[PDB]
């Protein structure tokens, strides 16, 4: 724990499960884990398996 | 010598926000070109304003 930086928060990971996926809506313009670049509210899916 | 405006945190902007930052009285910015008494400009994203 350093003085210059903060937990916002702590992020539990989603558990997801086979045949299901998880509905992602970026904050701000930025990438993702794939490489597609995902502006300001718009909305994608990742249907990856796990947690 | 009067303390003006007391001890305050820095002003940072979060990446999908701007500061519309207008010239009170005429100056010249840092990289020196000109800016009027009035002009408006947008502070950009992320980052910090002095």
């Amino acid at each position: 724990p350093q003085k210059e930086v903060e937990v916002v928060e702590i992020i539990q990971a989603t558990v997801i499960k086979q045949n299901q996926a998880l509905r992602l809506r970026a904050r701000k313009e930025c990438f993702d884990r794939e490489g597609k670049g995902r502006v300001t509210g718009e909305e994608w899916l990742v249907r990856s398996v796990g947690a | 010598e009067v303390l003006e405006k007391d001890i305050t945190p820095l002003q940072v902007v979060l990446p999908n926000t701007a500061l519309h930052l207008k010239a009170l009285l005429d100056f010249e910015d840092k990289n020196g070109d000109k800016v009027m008494a009035g002009d408006e400009w947008l502070f950009e994203g992320p980052g910090t304003y002095i």
